[PDB]
């Protein structure tokens, strides 16, 4: 399992409008990579054989042969080391079929990241520059909990905060990752790679159209659907969009669930409703971070999927990261076509989830739409009107009509004739 | 989950209620069960191949914001573990003109 | 059951309560249910005394609308696996001008029963082996016919499946029923000659010849000597290891190990390595055919048409590249049987292809592979149903083959047995014409149209996919056929335990008999709810009415749980509809989630992606409307236990009263619209209160109202309109003509079917393709007779059949346990 | 294969061969006691039990895989050829890729 | 769908007030405010029923009206309860009573 | 007030709350002779100062 988790590399993110963007033929961005755990491979800068030998990304265990040699001998036997029968090997040993499950194993992982690192947006030049310029108490002490920097002697401690990744794949998978047992203080400990990653590193930024960073989202590297249609049990800020032209079809959170608007209309630029401020306003407290609020944002993806996104300030201006063109979420790579197979349509290969709310400065930043195009949208968080969003029709998901001429309620023609 | 309606978005739980600590068996998620996920999935122009080299890409159909039913869109499988050290450019291959991407435990 | 009044017509069961589930354990449908009413053989087996060739259709007398009785009236089977390649046109043979029919299925390993490691396994492990990690010993302890090295890695990681053998029996389950049409000529009927190509009659005399590559028509030779697979272009390649030493490093892993128990000294002993490596790799190797002599109408022009049968052009397998491992003897060091190989020989055919092969070349050195298309094509003529029976007893006796042959058998009836649309007439007895698409477009016994090709043969284009069935891995079967792993549905057998079916002469007569059962259940499952031909063909992504992408989402098989097919909501409806109306269950497999096993039977695993069963008119033309209808409803009538009260026969007229309706004392009322011309039956109180459905509302299930529209549309002048009056999208019959079974050549003494008795009634279209609710008219004139046989005072003359009504219990003996054999009582004690 | 990428060296001795990720070949002393070596490295000796020597029926592809396990990842910088073609076909060639897993140390 | 033997009016034209001249600094009525709504026909001289008819595409939003999806846009008289609503209705808490709770309420 | 950083705008059915805390403690500050009459921000007003 943990070389699933540093060996299923995947390319970051596009910029795009639409569905399916990729970025050229011979690119250093192209071939930008980056792990299941949103952190961006490192790539060589010397030539083979390497002279500078780089920082590590992965705390693993060795074997010597101080301890091979007498276990080797019955001189020793420990209690991982009761032996078994050849039927007892596991079953990916020799088969034909291991690349193709390594490959599907690895988006569970980023799953538990990717929900890991929008739950508080902490905006990729944050994750960045954690450890080159921070004046911030809070946002070190982010990275230093995350990943897994503690030592006491000769033992790999594991991170905080990746416990909570840990957790955030048996609650939501209903299937636990496979660990190793570990003593630190003589109290017995279970360790998952989830927990054994190192500070340091580029994380998973998104490029644009012609190829600048974007800098400017939460960590994505794998678009929506992944996340949506592989869980189990899936938290509310990254729900998938539901149909268009239904009754009860697309809305938000307004105040009725405590959140408050922003509205700089003085400069035609209004925020969703978002949670109550208490001295996170303009500047976050040396110290402090954004809250989980899942109903903001909910609310602030709602907005960022309408097209003319701005992402600037309390009072309006602007922030030091690279904000993309337009309404122009991050889209999933492009591969070729085949005979009788589409292309994604609009917002479908997206990753939307990554509202950005903490700055580099430690300042907050405002999803705004113009107080014109936001009178629909707030009407939605109001509960007096539907969105129309795209939507992957996926077992249970059918096409609504435009006319929704409802009649009575129940209609069970052959549903209660099955268990229902 | 995918959305049907928005009642299932509001009966969803939340971060902090998913993220506590569980004591359950758990057993381990085997991509010998995520292969039928992928596969077993629901669509009327799928071709349905039985091979391994058809089956990666997540199809489906596609519903648009205006009601339009795209028949049989795809997402990419983003994972490989495959650098291309000769890139097709131009229609032909050259080789690549960037380094190659190195981990250390 | 038919109706002897209308007192059981009324007093008949409802779709609902006839579609519940049932907890009974119920005997298998054998095929001789239909068989002990329409022959001669009612008690039990007939070598050739029972001419089987002229016994092969519904007869009966049957009685008109005026009161005349007719004497010897017929119905066809509607039902063949042969596809006629040489159509007689004007009394004589010409080429097919149309494509073949192919289905593919949608191959995958999923979670079988589960498996475990045996003592032996768990004995090679803890002894032996655990035990050379002490002595510096690398012995060999050589288990029957392989060295320790290859045992060794054989009990080995596991996977958490359990092996289905649903592929390769299958594809045994498929082959014999190809290589049984040349049993005899009075063993298979001569109406499944019939019927597609009506314009023919075959011979007692010369029986059928099972050729192979040999198709006068759009390729279908594919490669008649230099043979290639029929499903893509390519040969294979097989070669005969005796060590895992030798594969050479690429693929090792998809080695099947071929047990010793299948190749004894009790057969010819290397065909079964070609039954072997025709079961594990793929169908079809080769094309099929099946050429027998003919005669037309009057009989003058005797000539040999060809046939290919439905179950050559099936496209399951995937494996082109067979490495098998042979036993080598008892226990030998490693080394034109070098490492003492029993045998290794090509066939019997000569063969001259591209590694030319000359007549029969006697093989088993170290890697030197051949053709795989050229080395099944050798054994192509000798696969006789004996010997494949005998290699179903040699595999029963090592693992268990009774219960999933069974399953295999009707999944082969279920994708072989193959019927011709409709044609809408007035009476009895339409067909189609010569050398057109019409009479070769046809049907599964699921109500829906068999894909043709494209192009020409060998096929690069690989069509969709029609059934979900499982597979046997090669991982799995190289450690459960040597004793290393076990499962429950694997426990082995005897060769008495091996169905009935199998070595048997009357196949072909028995399986087109089973599938009639299956198109009963779903010829009721579409008709209690009517929603023609067009709302089910584009109606998987409609954006109008979500109701209707529920009913085609669900009947399908495209969900899962964990890795494992979770089968198909509303096809278990059709279970319980087959379970129900014929107290008699079909065969399932089994399927675990995790600890909890379930059952998905040929109802619960189709596909989307094909249209439905189109009705033709006389013309040719498609009438996509009506509901899926395709054999005649006697069939989905006479052979049943309970039909459900829609469908039912229009009892005989005896005194006074012959066939009356139902009216608003059953909670009914009649339509009555803007003009005062016409008017409909009594419909449901919804039907005035709608007009169009809600998005999430259907035609709801009311057989009370059904039979009442089929009463109204029997009367032979009506039509199809609207809430309103105005016309449908959908195409309509173009006078009171309904949907009637297919004419096949008749004989002395014998009679075709009169007026709307061999029609199909019960496909009332109740759901236009625009949501619309569609109604049946009648003129205000010529409605007051039926609507005062729906308030009973009044009657209609309508014609039936003069049948009665037996339905015998099950025999569960069926030509295949007659131990009572004298040398088995006294050889009894010791079983 | 092994070491067959074209550029950025990567042919990390084509044909003598050094580890990638450091300028080095090791070193190997197949010897059957403490009381044979280089008397300076006893205290790392590696004892291969006979097991190793039963688990490949060759008996020295596992010393093999005993000192590719043991010592150092990677020994070598492995290379997957493939035949690809263009999207609509007409230029078929074999691209040279790298495994992620054979650049981790 | 067919004609009725009354007479219709031209188009979507309700009957409305009669009107007198105005006076310094004072308006007419703008768009069905001095207008008859109520009278809305279904029973014809013939016996038969009359139905209210919009065109499907014109319709979409009265029946997402009808089923609580939107809301309507109509003119209304500014009289004693009526406030002018805002375009952005950026709502807060619940409560709102400022002199309100002084008075009796 | 503690509502004052969470609205920089009233809601369509709120208005200024009355607190005579911070309305002495408002004219405390415009009595020091040198104050502006901003914004939530800073910015300037439509009103005339």
């Amino acid at each position: 399992e943990l070389n699933v988790a540093l060996s299923q590399v995947a390319p970051k993110m596009t910029t795009a409008a639409g569905g399916w963007a990729a970025q050229a033929a011979n690119s250093a961005q192209q071939s930008d990579v980056c792990y299941s755990s949103l952190l961006t491979v490192t790539r060589s800068a010397a030539n083979f054989p390497l002279a500078n030998q780089p920082a590590a990304d992965m705390r693993v265990y060795d074997t010597d042969p101080a301890t091979w040699n007498k276990v080797a001998l019955g001189l020793a036997t420990a209690a991982n080391l009761v032996p078994e029968q050849s039927m007892d090997v596991p079953f990916v040993v020799g088969d034909a079929r291991t690349s193709f499950w390594e490959r599907l194993q690895a988006i569970p992982m980023c799953i538990a990241w990717t929900m890991y690192y929008h739950s508080r947006g902490i905006t990729t030049l944050a994750w960045d520059n954690a450890y080159t310029d921070n004046t911030n108490k809070w946002l070190q002490k982010m990275v230093r909990n995350t990943f897994s920097t503690t030592q006491s002697v000769g033992t790999i401690i594991p991170a905080r905060y990746g416990k909570i990744v840990c957790n955030l794949y048996k609650n939501m998978f209903h299937r636990a990752p496979a660990y190793v047992a570990t003593s630190v203080g003589g109290k017995e400990l279970h360790i998952t790679h989830f927990e054994r990653w190192l500070p340091g590193g580029t994380y998973a930024n998104v490029y644009s159209g012609a190829g600048a960073v974007v800098n400017c989202f939460s960590p994505v590297l794998i678009p929506d659907i992944w996340c949506q249609y592989f869980t189990a049990k899936l938290p509310l800020f990254a729900g998938a969009f539901p149909p268009a032209q239904g009754q009860n079809s697309t809305k938000g959170f307004n105040s009725k669930q405590g959140l408050m608007i922003h509205r700089n209309q003085n400069n035609n630029l209004v925020a969703p409703y978002l949670e109550k401020f208490a001295d996170n306003s303009s500047y976050f407290p040396v110290g402090q971070g954004p809250e989980i609020n899942d109903m903001a944002t909910w609310n602030g993806r709602l907005w960022m999927t309408t097209g003319n996104v701005q992402y600037l300030d309390y009072s309006g201006a602007a922030i030091v990261e690279a904000v993309p063109p337009a309404g122009e979420l991050p889209v999933g790579k492009q591969i070729p076509l085949l005979a009788g197979e589409n292309a994604p349509i609009e917002l479908t290969n997206a990753a939307t989830t990554c509202v950005p709310r903490y700055s580099n400065d430690g300042r907050r930043i405002f999803t705004y739409l113009t107080t014109a195009q936001s009178v629909i949208p707030v009407q939605a968080c109001n509960r007096a009107a539907n969105l129309a969003r795209s939507c992957w029709l996926l077992s249970n998901v059918y096409a609504e009509p435009a006319l929704q001429a409802l009649g009575d309620e129940v209609e069970d023609a052959f549903d209660t004739l099955t268990n229902s | 989950p995918i959305s049907a309606d928005f009642s299932e978005v509001e009966n969803a739980p939340s971060f902090l209620s998913l993220a506590e600590n569980t004591d359950e068996v758990l057993k381990p998620y085997t991509g010998l069960e995520i292969q039928t996920i992928i596969t077993n999935i629901v669509g009327d122009a799928n071709p349905n191949q039985s091979r391994i080299f058809d089956q990666d890409r997540l199809r489906g159909n596609q519903y648009s914001a205006g009601g339009l039913v795209t028949q049989n869109a795809v997402s990419a499988i983003p994972f490989t573990n495959l650098i291309p050290r000769t890139i097709r450019v131009g229609n032909i291959l050259v080789n690549s003109a960037n380094r190659l991407q190195i981990t250390e435990t | 059951p038919i109706s002897a009044d209308f007192s059981e017509v009324e007093n008949a069961p409802s779709f609902l309560s006839l579609a519940e589930n049932t907890d009974e354990v119920l005997k298998p449908y054998t095929g001789l249910e239909i068989q002990t009413i329409i022959t001669n053989i009612v008690g039990d087996a007939n070598p050739n005394q029972s001419r089987i060739f002229d016994q092969d259709r519904l007869r009966g007398n049957q009685y008109s609308a005026g009161g005349l009785v007719t004497q010897n009236a017929v119905s066809a089977i509607p039902f063949t696996n042969l596809i006629p390649r040489t159509i007689r046109v004007g009394n004589i043979l010409v080429n097919s001008a149309n494509r073949l029919q192919i289905t593919e299925t949608n191959v995958s390993e999923y979670y079988s029963n589960p498996i475990i490691a045996t003592k032996l396994s768990e004995m090679i492990s803890d002894q032996v082996k655990n035990n050379q990690f002490s002595t510096w010993r690398r012995d060999n302890t050589s288990l029957q016919g392989f060295n320790a090295f290859d045992i060794a890695t054989i009990n080995t990681a596991i996977l958490p499946n359990g092996l289905s053998l649903e592929s390769m029996l299958l594809k045994l389950s498929l082959l014999h029923s190809i290589k049984a049409m040349n049993v005899d000529a009075a063993s298979i009927n001569r109406s499944q000659y019939q019927v597609i190509d009506h314009n023919t009659v075959p011979t007692i005399g010369a029986p059928a010849v099972v050729g192979v590559n040999n198709s006068p028509v759009f390729g279908e030779d594919c490669g008649g000597n230099n043979p290639v697979y029929p499903f893509g272009g390519g040969t294979g390649a097989i070669a005969f290891h005796v060590t895992l030493q030798t594969v050479p490093d690429e693929r090792k892993s998809y080695a099947i190990f071929v047990p010793p128990a299948i190749l004894q000294a009790t057969s010819d002993a290397n065909e079964a390595l070609a039954l072997f490596a025709l079961s594990m790799s793929e169908w079809p190797h080769a094309l099929y055919t099946v050429t027998k002599q003919t005669t037309d109408l009057a009989g003058a022009n005797a000539g040999q048409q060809v046939f290919i049968p439905t179950q050559s052009t099936i496209h399951i397998g995937g494996r082109r590249v067979l490495d098998l491992i042979i036993p080598r003897r008892e226990i030998a060091p490693n080394p034109v049987r070098p490492q003492a190989g029993p045998d290794a020989t090509a066939g019997a055919i000569p063969l001259a292809a591209g590694q030319l092969f000359n007549m029969n070349f006697i093989g088993a050195p170290a890697f030197e592979e051949w053709p795989l298309t050229s080395y099944l094509y050798s054994w192509a003529g000798r696969f006789d149903i004996t010997t494949i029976r005998q290699y179903m007893g040699r595999l029963a006796t090592m693992v268990g083959v009774k219960d999933a042959y069974w399953a295999a058998h009707e999944l082969n009836v279920a994708l072989s047995q193959v019927a011709p649309k409709m044609t809408t007439a007035a009476g009895g007895w339409a067909a189609q014409a010569a050398n057109s698409a019409q009479q070769s477009d046809v049907c599964y016994s699921s109500l829906l149209t068999v894909t043709r090709s494209a192009a020409n043969f060998p096929l690069a284009n690989q069509p969709a996919a029609d059934m979900r069935v499982y597979d046997t891995d090669p991982a799995t079967w190289n450690k459960v056929a040597l004793g290393l792993a076990t499962a429950a549905n694997l426990v082995p057998e005897q060769s008495m335990d091996v169905p009935f079916v199998v070595g048997d002469a009357r196949t072909s007569f028995w399986e087109r008999l089973q599938a009639i059962p299956m198109c009963i259940a779903w010829t009721m499952y579409y008709h209690s709810r009517g929603i023609t031909t067009l709302a089910w063909d584009n109606a998987y992504t409609d954006n109008t009415n979500k109701w209707l992408q529920k009913m085609v989402r669900n009947t399908f098989s495209t969900t899962q749980s964990v890795g494992t097919i979770i089968p198909a909501r509303y096809g278990k409806i059709v279970c319980n509809l087959y379970k129900n109306m014929f107290h008699r269950a079909p065969a399932y497999v089994a399927t675990s989630v995790g600890g909890k096993e379930l059952h998905i039977t040929h109802f619960e695993r189709w596909l989307p992606g094909g249209t439905y069963a189109n009705v033709y008119s006389g013309a040719g033309a498609v009438v996509n409307c009506f509901s899926p209808v395709l054999i005649p409803d006697i069939w989905c009538q006479y052979f049943t236990a309970k039909l459900p009260l829609f469908a039912g026969a229009f009892p005989p007229a005896q005194g006074q009263n012959s066939t009356k309706g139902f009216n608003s004392k059953q909670g009914l009322m009649i339509h009555r619209n803007q003009n005062n011309n016409l008017v409909a039956p009594y419909l449901e109180k919804f039907a005035d209160n709608s007009s169009y459905f809600p998005v999430g509302q259907g035609p709801e299930i009311n057989d009370m109202a059904t039979w009442n529209g089929r009463l109204w549309m029997t009367t032979g002048n009506v039509q199809y309109l609207d809430y309103s009056g105005a016309a449908i999208v959908e195409a309509v019959p173009p006078a009171g003509e309904l949907p009637v079974g297919k004419q096949i050549p008749l004989l002395a003494g014998e009679n075709a079917p009169i007026e709307l008795t061999n029609a199909a009634t019960t496909c009332v279209p109740r759901y236009s393709n625009d949501g619309r609710r569609i109604f049946t008219y009648l003129t205000t004139a010529q409605s007051v007779i039926p609507v005062q046989a729906c308030n009973r005072a009044a009657n209609l003359a309508r014609s039936c059949w003069l049948l009665s009504n037996v339905y015998a219990e099950p025999a569960l003996q069926a030509l295949g346990d007659e131990v009572e054999d004298a040398f088995d009582t006294l050889t009894n004690s010791s079983f | 294969g092994v070491n067959n990428s074209p550029v950025f060296g990567e042919d990390c001795g084509g044909n003598n061969p050094v580890y990638p990720f450091g300028g080095g070949t090791g070193a190997i002393a197949f010897h059957v006691t403490l009381q044979t070596v280089p008397d300076e490295r006893k205290s790392y000796a590696i004892f291969v039990p006979p097991a190793i020597l039963q688990a490949t029926s060759d008996a020295n592809e596992a010393l093999a895989l005993f000192a590719l396990s043991m010592s150092e990842w990677p020994h070598a910088l492995y290379t997957v050829t493939k035949q690809t073609t263009d999207l609509a076909g007409a230029n078929a060639g074999q691209q040279v890729f790298i495994p992620t897993q054979s650049t981790i140390h």
